[PDB]
RNA sequence: GUUGGACGUGGGUUAGUCGAUCCUAAGAGAUGGGGAAGCUCCGUUUCAAAGGCCUGAUUUUAUGCAGGCCACCAUCGAAAGGGAAUCCGGUUAAGAUUCCGGAACCUGGAUAUGGAUUCUUCACGGUAACGUAACUGAAUGUGGAGACGUCGGCGCGAGCCCUGGGAGGAGUUAUCUUUUCUUCUUAACAGCUUAUCACCCCGGAAUUGGUUUAUCCGGAGAUGGGGUCUUAUGGCUGGAAGAGGCCAGCACCUUUGCUGGCUCCGGUGCGCUUGUGACGGCCCGUGAAAAUCCACAGGAAGGAAUAGUUUUCAUGCCAGGUCGUACUGAUAACCGCAGCAGGUCUCCAAGGUGAACAGCCUCUAGUUGAUAGAAUAAUGUAGAUAAGGGAAGUCGGCAAAAUAGAUCCGUAACUUCGGGAUAAGGAUUGGCUCUAAGGGUCGGGUACGAUCAACUUAGAACUGGUACGGACAAGGGGAAUCUGACUGUCUAAUUAAAACAUAGCAUUGCGAUGGUCAGAAAGUGAUGUUGACGCAAUGUGAUUUCUGCCCAGUGCUCUGAAUGU
RNA sequence: CUAAUUAGUGACGCGCAUGAAUGGAUUAACGAGAUUCCCACUGUCCCUAUCUACUAUCUAGCGAAACCACAGCCAAGGGAA
RNA sequence: CGUUGGAUUGUUCACCCACUAAUAGGGAACGUGAGCUGGGUUUAGACCGUCGUGAGACAGGUUAGUUUUACCCUACUGAUG
């Protein structure tokens, strides 16, 4: 039979990002002398709608310390900061919203976004619209973090890992309906070529493990081990459980 | 006079999409559309294009809003739990 | 009723084949392509035109002379005046508070 | 066939300004390298000692070293993207923004005279917005232009359309028409001048005012008075009447002239096409890049009185290469075996009727091509009509017929309150002759008058073989069942559907030392310019309502067990 | 409902073998979707008739193809019936 | 010598209405598709029921699904010689 249609992608030919008007890499100032040691000032220049993107970014321009020249960086934009504003980014510096401090040097209970995995990486969790972490405790010999992420998970870092005080911007996004295949035909435009989906269960079998019979149906569990193989992989993929979820989510 | 009953705003969608899809839209429209009192200037200018980005018609100013409102609700008692924990800092 | 035709091997509505119509002392109707539309240079404070510059397509800026190209105040084919005007008093009053900026802090040092 | 896109023989394509050329887009692809037995694969600034400008040092001299920078690291990729600069008249058998004539502009290289500037060295003026013929400015830095969606109404420009007077030429004239048709034009470029917006100065506002078709603005300074700016665009003049257009009057085998005259002044707009401005609507869509050009911040340095600085002011000199340039562009110059009823990207667009880029008739221009002659049997193909009945025909109303524009009246169940609805059902509609309502502009001391230019709407008489959306153009309607929510999608060439998709609903995996996926391999790759409001994987299928019980089996899964394999 | 209905619709349900996102039930709006009846309409029919154009047809010129064991009048008989 | 008109069904068959003198039964390659039609059956699309782990199956239900050529010989109808 064919080669499916998630093994396709991996190849990257009609699936690569459509990547054409977007403003540029969000992420962290480089992590230096300033950064660690004091802290640095900068100016919100401009803040601006990435496409593809739901959060805007900010435009935050900074003196290259080495040099007479202006140097600008690209932040996801944390609700509330605004053009004109002054950015602290540093070890030492106040504790306000859209400032970059070390996760160590933030209470319990801080609210950071764009907050890096290891220290320098500059920033890798919680950047979608409407996302944070929060730091819910810190072990100051060997000096970690640790953080609740978006997902509910709880991770623990170092406490020189950089964030961002507040949360991002452009919230509630999903709660608006798409209400119709043109909103989302417009939405997976700007993103990859993901949209529409075909069901496998509409398909020939030489497409597809859920393809055939002469009525739509998989005729076989369709939780699938790790274990399996490529080509063997589509719907539910190592499920613990299934079904409608009844009662309380949320993690104790 | 008044020109519709319910729908408001929503009445361009006609008859399609079932009235509680065009219920949640309508009230999220509302919202996004309207002019918002500038924190900076005084004026009501704050309008809104490209969600979560606002800004003032004279003074120029440009926030880092919610993406259908201005302020948001998490985003607000944030705000408050940042100045909180500060406080605790200098005093 | 006299048409008319295209005088470039260019036959398609691109912004860089715009025509205009013209009557001619032959006595006849004929097209005459036309150049883009310059746009009004922009202030870098805030972006408004800034009067007082004239406004040509890029490279025809270096045909004309440098009074088409400023204005007498410093800062002259680059900001707007008021915004000349901001940056003055903020710089005055800045570098006077950095005095008073000092003095204080001279004192706290010294009684404290 | 005397004709031809055929046959024979020749002729023909002229550029500093039109294109290529230059730049960058998706992308393509060398190089230090890393894979691979290898053809080769990966990577593109990537684990690399990656390169070249400005001038100074030379007065053996030609270019070694002295500074200081710049670490930007190939290149290819648009004849519709970006982009230095040209127009009008004339001219050929066939070329023309390419030739001729006149009149310009750009870029590069040279430069000298004039003007400006300076004894207060690197200009003055204006309260200001800002003005100008000029008015030195290295490194470095910064700003701007290039440079950007779509729809809507409103304002304005251009060309076209309509039209008055006059000056010409043409047509009709039994009769009628101061008539019908036609000529009356002005390029790039240059000077002065011209603008919505924006901004400055004076002033200090409730009795709130200003104001758009569209409700937005003002103590963060409105209304008012006075000024500043962009020059889209228009006006007058230069170009330039000498050109071109239209006439008359002579000359004569010719090349072909010669001589004249006139080419003038207005009007109108929900007109049409196109351009453009100030605004407004929309988005989980917010709608390229680079070359290149200019500016400002900076002040390195270089500079005068016995004479210096200036080529962003004026004028002057030289140069501008290579390739394409004919023609067709389609019912005969392309692709379909062909001079095939098929296919194949686009610009310009007159008058009437009418809502109209519809149909139907016309002007300009172009055609009049498609074997022909004679007859008009059957049967056909394509176009029409039929008395009384009215689906009795048929698997089935298939085919056909009926309906239809516009104004007015009138409109049910049901409904997500948005619809259903042109529901259904009705009346009216020509011609001609009148009445009424609807506007512009100018002078009024600190009630009105005068003038000019527009088809809309309603009402009233008269009139006809009762006709009048007179051709053209133009919905049949109603009551239900099954089914898919809807718009959308597919089997090119027997299936368009109830199939696929969709929004909505639900489930699953994953915190990067990762999930899913690619590859023979790799210092390899997609998601990823990404980070759970995320990416990846399934199912169901808008709304409302509701989603019961079963984990023994097959799967999937587990902070579980342990002495069996 | 019809004069008359293996049709349609409303009921009934020990339902060969309905049934809950293998989604169940309901559902305004929409459909070149399948089905039933009604009004209008009509050459669909009773039952056929007539007209126009171009064909066919006859002439000049031009001029293919399919197919072809050999061929081409029947009744019966027998015979691979 | 005649043996019909209709409602339901793709139907043959069946069954009712109605007329009539009567509404007899059969053959002709179960007469008759270069004569038609294409509703059924019986390819490829698709829904449901039943069966199957599945691909798929069903003599179960349902919907959509290209009907080619005569100018020859003979026969037949007419027409010259
Ligand atoms: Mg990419
Ligand atoms: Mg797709
Ligand atoms: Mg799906
Ligand atoms: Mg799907
Ligand atoms: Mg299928
Ligand atoms: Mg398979
Ligand atoms: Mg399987
Ligand atoms: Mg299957
Ligand atoms: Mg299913
Ligand atoms: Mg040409
Ligand atoms: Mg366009
Ligand atoms: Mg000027
Ligand atoms: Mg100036
Ligand atoms: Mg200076
Ligand atoms: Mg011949
Ligand atoms: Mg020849
Ligand atoms: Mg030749
Ligand atoms: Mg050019
Ligand atoms: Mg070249
Ligand atoms: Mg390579
Ligand atoms: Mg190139
Ligand atoms: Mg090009
Ligand atoms: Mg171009
Ligand atoms: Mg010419
Ligand atoms: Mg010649
Ligand atoms: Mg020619
Ligand atoms: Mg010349
Ligand atoms: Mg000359
Ligand atoms: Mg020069
Ligand atoms: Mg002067
Ligand atoms: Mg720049
Ligand atoms: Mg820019
Ligand atoms: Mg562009
Ligand atoms: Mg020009
Ligand atoms: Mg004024
Ligand atoms: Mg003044
Ligand atoms: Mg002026
Ligand atoms: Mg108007
Ligand atoms: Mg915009
Ligand atoms: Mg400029
Ligand atoms: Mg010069
Ligand atoms: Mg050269
Ligand atoms: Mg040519
Ligand atoms: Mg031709
Ligand atoms: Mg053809
Ligand atoms: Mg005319
Ligand atoms: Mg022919
Ligand atoms: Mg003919
Ligand atoms: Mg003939
Ligand atoms: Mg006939
Ligand atoms: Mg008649
Ligand atoms: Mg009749
Ligand atoms: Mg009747
Ligand atoms: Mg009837
Ligand atoms: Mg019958
Ligand atoms: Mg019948
Ligand atoms: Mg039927
Ligand atoms: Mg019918
Ligand atoms: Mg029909
Ligand atoms: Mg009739
Ligand atoms: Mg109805
Ligand atoms: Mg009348
Ligand atoms: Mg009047
Ligand atoms: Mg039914
Ligand atoms: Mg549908
Ligand atoms: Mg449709
Ligand atoms: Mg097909
Ligand atoms: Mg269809
Ligand atoms: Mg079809
Ligand atoms: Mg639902
Ligand atoms: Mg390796
Ligand atoms: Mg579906
Ligand atoms: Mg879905
Ligand atoms: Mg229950
Ligand atoms: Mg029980
Ligand atoms: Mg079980
Ligand atoms: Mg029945
Ligand atoms: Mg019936
Ligand atoms: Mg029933
Ligand atoms: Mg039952
Ligand atoms: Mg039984
Ligand atoms: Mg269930
Ligand atoms: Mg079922
Ligand atoms: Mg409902
Ligand atoms: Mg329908
Ligand atoms: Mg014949
Ligand atoms: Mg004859
Ligand atoms: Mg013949
Ligand atoms: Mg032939
Ligand atoms: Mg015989
Ligand atoms: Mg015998
Ligand atoms: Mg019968
Ligand atoms: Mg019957
Ligand atoms: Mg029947
Ligand atoms: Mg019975
Ligand atoms: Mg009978
Ligand atoms: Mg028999
Ligand atoms: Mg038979
Ligand atoms: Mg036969
Ligand atoms: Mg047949
Ligand atoms: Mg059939
Ligand atoms: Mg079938
Ligand atoms: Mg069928
Ligand atoms: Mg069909
Ligand atoms: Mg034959
Ligand atoms: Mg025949
Ligand atoms: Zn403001």
């Amino acid at each position: 039979g064919r080669v499916i249609r998630n093994q396709r992608k991996g190849a990257g030919s009609i699936f690569t990002s459509h990547t054409r008007l977007r403003q540029g890499a969000a992420k962290l100032r480089t992590l230096d002398y300033a950064e660690r040691h004091g802290y640095i000032r900068g100016i919100v220049k401009q803040i601006v709608h990435d496409s593809g993107r739901g959060a805007p970014l900010a435009k935050v321009v900074f003196r290259d310390p080495y040099k007479y020249r202006l140097r600008e960086e690209i932040f996801i934009a944390n609700e509330g900061v605004h053009t004109g504003q002054f950015i602290y980014a540093g070890k030492k510096a106040s504790l306000n919203v859209g400032n970059v401090l070390p996760l160590g040097s933030v209470p319990e209970g801080t609210i950071v976004s764009n907050v890096e995995e290891k220290p320098g990486d500059r920033g890798a969790l919680a950047r979608a619209s409407g996302n944070y972490v929060i730091i819910i405790g810190h072990n100051p010999d060997e000096n970690k973090t640790r953080v609740r992420l978006p997902s509910g998970a709880k991770k623990v870092i170092s406490s020189d890992a950089r964030g961002v005080i507040g949360v991002i911007a452009g919230g509630g996004r999903v709660d608006k309906p798409l209400l119709k295949a043109g909103r989302a035909f417009h939405k997976y435009r700007l993103k990859r070529n993901s949209w529409p989906k075909t069901r496998g269960v509409a398909m020939n079998p030489v497409d597809h493990p859920h393809g055939g019979g002469n009525h739509q149906h998989i005729g076989k569990a369709s939780t699938i081990s790790r274990g399996a193989v490529s080509g063997q992989k589509a719907g539910l993929i190592a499920a613990r459980r299934t079904g409608l979820l009844r009662g309380s989510q949320k993690t104790q | 006079a008044k020109r519709t009953k319910k729908v408001g705003i929503t009445g361009k969608y006609g008859v399609r999409y079932g009235s509680s899809l065009r219920r949640q839209v309508k009230k999220l429209e509302i919202q996004q559309h309207a002019r918002y009192d500038c924190s900076f200037c005084g004026k009501k200018t704050v309008k809104r294009g490209a969600a979560g980005i606002w800004t003032c018609s004279c003074c120029k100013k440009t926030v880092a809003g919610g993406a259908y409102t201005v302020s948001t609700a998490a985003a607000a008692t944030v705000r408050s739990t940042i100045r909180r924990l500060r406080e605790m800092v200098e005093a | 009723a006299q048409r008319v035709t295209f005088r470039r091997r260019n036959p398609y509505n691109t912004r860089s084949n715009k025509i205009k119509v013209v009557k001619t002392p032959g006595g006849i109707l004929r097209a005459q392509h036309v150049k883009k539309l310059a746009t009004r240079p922009k202030c870098g404070d805030c972006g408004s035109a800034l009067q007082g510059i004239s406004t040509l397509r890029p490279r025809q800026y270096a045909t004309v002379s440098k009074t088409h190209k400023t204005v007498s105040r410093a800062y002259g084919g680059s900001r707007c005046a008021n915004c000349v005007k901001e940056r003055i008093i903020r710089a005055f009053l800045i570098e006077e508070q950095k005095i008073v900026k000092k003095v204080v802090k001279e004192q706290t040092e010294a009684a404290k």
